């Protein structure tokens, strides 16, 4: 289940950085950025393999 | 390690999800507020 709908202004400013890099296809800060997300727990609606992709939102001080 | 925050994209117009807890829960992102 998806837990409602959160304003972009209520998220960390680093989330806006991630959205800007998704639009330009990078360059990305982490190796795992752009890989397929499997959705193996069915939290999101079921879709084909390759429908969903994952990207890091940086946490300041976490390298 | 890089912390627990991520965005997942789907294929549809503005279909983006935020997680703060390494995929345990998700919310749809409203880019208009």
């Amino acid at each position: 289940d998806v837990s409602g709908t959160v304003c972009l202004s209520a998220l960390p400013p680093e989330a806006t950085d991630t959205l800007n890099l998704i639009a330009s296809d990078g360059p990305f800060p982490y190796s795992q950025d752009g890989v397929v997300f499997q959705n193996r727990e069915s939290v999101l609606p079921t879709q084909s393999y390759g429908y969903y992709h994952e990207y890091t939102v940086i946490t300041p001080g976490a390298r | 390690t890089r912390g627990t925050r991520r965005i997942i994209t789907g294929e549809a117009t503005q279909e983006d999800y935020y997680t703060g807890d390494h995929y345990a829960t998700f919310s749809l992102i409203d880019k208009t507020c």
